[PDB]
């Protein structure tokens, strides 16, 4: 039920990284706030993919 | 990674996978 | 134990430069200095320019207010100034350990402001009570 | 329309230079330039301090790999020298 367990078996099931997981709850708009959450994240050298 | 190997893999930030015999992608032990 | 890979560095055999704070002193007002005389070296292109666009000024086109242009001008090489400034000051001071293979982060973050891995004195764990997450805290912030 | 804040300006008479990608040239090849010498530059101070280190080596220390610490040394001032690279096209480019 948690929202970022959709996140976790994502990477229980494919990608084992131990990357970030910043996980978004904007209503209506998470998919858009997500891809600013990824952006910053990869411009502040968490990650490159 | 084997299990083995995992807190080294973790550790080092150059570690990377190689392709295998079997198509394989591994970490290397 | 992903946690662990925030103190991930490989280590040659001599510390990174950076790690030295007098290194980081070096490499800053040296830039500093390069820094210095870039902005007289503008106020002199911008000058030439002034001038330059003056030559090249039909009568039909509109007069230059030279004390409006100048000066918009020279605050604006003072802010490039200080803004180059002060992004010296990040690569040297801030994230010199950014994505750098030879630094933890941890490390990183800790000796820019001139510590090491023993001035970490408190470790406050999640510490749940529960039998797993206990072993696993303490061994996580152990390895690291 | 709190997203309209993302057009959120205040212009003077003229344009910042930086809009001007031609400026933006100039002071980047500006300091690709600025940072070609320092990259030398650097070589000589790291040249310098390798035999500088020679004549501060008592016997009963441990000898110094020339080869070794040259190595890591240079490819450092590399690896500097692109960091700082990119660093000036991010100041110029991405970031401005």
């Amino acid at each position: 039920s948690f929202v970022n367990t959709m996140a976790a078996w994502v990477n229980m099931l494919l990608l084992s990284s131990t990357g970030p997981i910043k996980t978004p709850v904007g209503a209506c708009a998470t998919a858009v706030e997500s891809l600013d959450v990824g952006y910053d994240t990869i411009m502040q050298g968490k990650a490159r993919v | 990674y084997e299990d083995r190997i995992q807190s080294k893999v973790f550790l080092n930030p150059q570690s990377r996978v190689t392709q295998e015999s079997n198509g394989e992608l591994k970490f290397p032990a | 134990q992903g946690v662990l890979t925030t103190a991930r560095e490989k280590s040659g055999n001599f510390p990174s430069p950076l790690l030295d704070i007098k290194y980081r002193r070096r490499q800053l007002e040296l830039r500093r200095q390069q820094i210095k005389q870039w902005k007289e070296s503008e106020y002199l292109y911008l000058q030439e320019e002034v001038a330059a666009i003056k030559s090249q000024r039909s009568e039909e086109d509109g007069p230059f207010d030279e004390t409006a242009y100048l000066r918009e001008r020279t605050e604006h090489i003072e802010r490039e100034a200080r803004r180059q400034e002060a992004e010296a000051q990040t690569s040297f001071g801030n994230e010199f350990w950014r994505r750098d293979s030879r630094i933890a982060p941890l490390r990183g973050a800790l000796a820019t402001w001139g510590l090491t891995i023993d001035d970490l004195g408190v470790a406050s764990f999640h510490g749940t009570s529960t039998v797993a997450n206990d072993k696993n805290e303490s061994d996580v912030i152990c390895q690291q």
